[PDB]
């Protein structure tokens, strides 16, 4: 419900910073946070955000 | 890992300065290479502090020279945002996201009166 909606919002934020970050270490750290979120909430919206984020981990 | 805000609702006057506190646990000396601090409102990038460094080019224009992270506070677990000379366009939902051995975020609603 609201907790899931918060997880989706956090995931969107994590993706935004990934897209605007220079640092491979920062990107990996935020990606970890996303997989941690996917592991907890098992949510298809978080999943799609994680899938898009993985494309930026170069 | 939890981010907490002592005040999630601000009613501020036009022309005020405002400081929004955003707290996160630090049970050691602060490890800067593991810390990311992010502040936004709507889709405006306010603060993007990544592992001890900021990119001035990322900050939204309407917050240039008006928003700053109080970096002295970070060692104490407070990622406080300070905004100078608040105007009507600064009303809205602010978000503070901390990633430091885990990630969390909080919303702060800011009403501007005048
Ligand atoms: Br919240």
């Amino acid at each position: 419900g609201p907790d899931r909606e918060r997880a989706r919002e956090l995931a969107r934020i994590l993706l935004k910073v990934i897209k605007l970050s220079d640092s491979p270490e920062a990107r990996r750290q935020l990606l970890r946070n996303l997989e941690e979120l996917a592991e907890k909430y098992k949510d298809p919206e978080v999943r799609r955000i994680l899938e898009e984020a993985e494309r930026y981990i170069k | 890992f939890t981010v907490t805000v002592p005040k999630d609702l601000y009613v501020v006057e036009y022309g005020s300065n405002m400081t929004i506190e955003c707290k996160f646990p630090v049970e050691k000396q602060l490890d800067l290479a593991a810390l990311i601090v992010y502040w936004e409102m709507e889709d405006k990038n306010i603060i993007q502090f990544v592992h001890g460094e900021e990119d001035l080019k990322v900050q939204h224009s309407s917050y240039r020279q008006r928003a700053r992270l109080l970096k002295d506070q970070l060692s104490l677990g407070n990622a406080a945002l300070q905004i100078t000379d608040v105007k009507l366009q600064d009303a809205g939902v602010y978000r503070c996201m901390i990633s430091y051995g885990g990630a969390d975020y909080k919303r702060i609603t800011v009403k501007v009166n005048k």
